[PDB]
């Protein structure tokens, strides 16, 4: 199916606090499997899922090495970025970037990313071309002449086209009975009498992965959307996502409403009602 | 498998 | 400027007096990332897990803290969370429920 491999950057500069703290985590889909922070002593690049731990620790030397050359870059960004926006050297600030590949499921690059935040804001990202950049604002516009007169994109395509690929095919084999063995959600409902005018039927989804999932209700056929209460999908914890939808409905009327469950996990979507 | 960008901002 | 922390708080599996279980304070769309997240047991900071920070495509950082936890009819479990986009900080309590 559709696979990405994504790096999240963060480096916060801490005015007073001594110089920025760097953390960087990989995530292949919603499963995480590295994080470096600068501030650990002798920082190293640590896994973080089963599947990574399982390669030579030149591997991890490897990364190691690539964050703590990240790190010192993005020591050097937020100064010239208070520059920029001519900031004081007061205020803490914010640098932000994700980056990485997704793959048909051909198993070919479909689409590469490269884009960066300043204070959470869009500051400049690699457009699709692979080619040229979106810079958000006039600052960024100074970086998007600096990085297209250097040719900096060609070094991300190397990248991209190469190592990013190569090493999302890599993770997906190496774990399989995690990446592409889907999770079904386990489904129920709850019944929570409020008042002589309604009771709250809850549609609980547990125990599914990855995190994407079409949770709805229906009352003789007709999609309540509008009119329902629904939380945003959370971790459990052990690698799985919860979530929830619950409308309020007149006691007696429970059997007028049907939730619906939509996973790929799921060979058919699950219909079930209270009881 | 990581990267970091040539050039700073 | 700062966007708001939105925050469940929630078991990983439904609850028994009894049972011991996993207590979870999911915090998620805030900006900037300084946040102070705690689980309480009768408003006293627990021994807590905090996972490794990340963000979303919005750029908005979220954080899972958990705990072990045994649910009773005597004890009150609540999340506690300081970030620059409130006034104080807010608590939020534990039901079954949610």
């Amino acid at each position: 199916g559709p696979h990405s491999l994504r790096y999240f950057y963060t480096s916060v500069s801490r005015p007073g606090r001594g110089e920025p703290r760097f953390l960087a985590v990989g995530y292949v889909d919603d499963t995480q499997f590295v994080r470096f922070d600068s501030d650990a002593p002798n920082p190293k690049a640590e896994p973080r899922a089963p599947w990574v731990e399982q390669e030579d620790p030149e591997y991890f030397h490897r990364s190691t090495r690539i964050f703590k050359g990240a790190a010192q870059i993005d020591r050097g960004n937020l100064q010239t970025l208070r520059g920029y926006y001519n900031q004081s050297e007061d205020g803490s600030h914010t640098i932000q970037r994700m980056f990485g590949c997704d793959l048909g499921p051909d198993g070919r690059l479909l689409r590469g990313y490269n884009q960066y935040a300043y204070d959470g804001a869009d500051y400049i990202a690699l457009n699709e071309d692979l080619t040229s950049w979106t810079a958000a604002d006039m600052a960024a516009q100074i970086t998007k002449r600096k990085w297209e007169a250097a040719g900096d994109a060609e070094h991300y395509r190397s990248y991209l086209e190469g190592l990013c690929v190569k090493w999302l095919q890599i993770y997906l084999d190496k774990g399989k009975e995690t990446l592409q063995r889907a999770d079904p959600p386990k489904a129920h409902v709850t019944h929570h009498p409020v008042s002589a005018r309604e009771v709250t039927l809850r549609c609980w989804a547990l125990g599914f992965y990855p995190a994407d999932i079409s949770l709805t209700w229906q009352r003789d056929g007709e999609d309540q959307t509008q009119d329902m209460e629904l939380v945003e999908t959370r971790p459990a914890g052990d690698g799985t996502f919860q979530k929830w939808a619950a409308v309020g409905v007149p006691p007696g009327e429970e059997q007028r409403y049907t939730c619906h469950v939509q996973h790929e996990g799921l060979p058919e979507p699950l219909t079930l009602k209270w009881e | 498998f990581p990267q970091s960008a040539p050039h700073g901002v | 400027e700062p966007r708001t922390p939105k925050i469940q708080v929630y078991s990983r599996h439904p609850a028994e007096n009894g049972k011991p279980n996993y207590l979870n304070c999911y915090v998620y769309g805030f900006h900037p990332p300084q946040i102070e997240i705690d689980l309480l047991k009768n408003g006293q900071k627990m021994k807590t897990e905090q996972s490794d920070l990340s963000f979303s495509k919005d750029w908005s950082f979220y954080l899972l803290v958990h705990t072990d936890f045994t649910p009773s009819t005597v004890d009150e479990y609540s999340c506690r969370v300081n970030h620059s986009s409130l006034a104080a900080p807010h608590m939020v309590k534990w039901d079954r429920n949610n």
